[PDB]
Parts: structure tokens; C-alpha cells; sequence
């Protein structure tokens, strides 16, 4: 079970982290501001 | 698009395309691609 739980973390972190080779500046309002803000999945 | 090449008919041709898609999951490779236009909040990655 521990082996299990290790592997499936390893996917998910190493999958989070692979999301942020894809960062792009965009516009979003936040509060009443429209800023730049830098965006980049999130599996189960 | 579909650039203008010479036939497949004749042995030794290739047919020349560029893909223009929106970025997604799937098939993309950012490094390979010639640029990633940008629209508001959505990309359009064009290949070479």
C-alpha cells in the first residue's frame, strides 16, 4: 500500500509540476482591477 | 492550411500543411511548435 501510495504521488507531483512549462501572460479582474496575470491539469 | 506542393502521384513528393489549433490537452509539443499566438486568455499554437 505504501509503494502504491508513493508511486501515485510521484505521478501527480511530477504532473502538477509539468504544468508550469506552459505560463502566458493574460488579463483577469481581480477585485476592480484588470491585471496581468500568469496562468498555466490537476488530475484526481 | 494546405500550402501548394508538388502531387503524390510522382514518387518522391511531399505535401506541405501548417496546423493552426487551439492549445489544449492532446497532441501539442510547445517546443516544437514555430510560436504560440495569443489571444484573451486563449492561445492558438501554430506549428512550423
Amino acid at each position: 500500500l505504501e509503494v502504491y501510495i508513493y508511486y501515485n504521488i510521484k505521478s501527480l507531483l511530477v504532473a502538477l509540476a509539468q504544468n508550469n512549462k506552459a505560463r502566458f501572460y493574460s488579463k483577469v479582474k481581480l477585485l476592480g482591477l484588470t491585471v496581468d496575470q500568469s496562468t498555466v491539469v490537476y488530475p484526481s | 492550411f494546405i500550402l501548394p506542393s508538388k502531387s503524390l502521384e510522382v514518387a518522391g513528393s511531399f505535401i506541405r500543411f501548417i496546423t493552426v489549433f487551439r492549445i489544449g490537452p492532446g497532441l501539442v509539443d510547445k517546443d516544437n511548435l514555430d510560436t504560440i499566438l495569443i489571444d484573451g486568455d486563449s492561445q492558438w499554437g501554430v506549428s512550423k
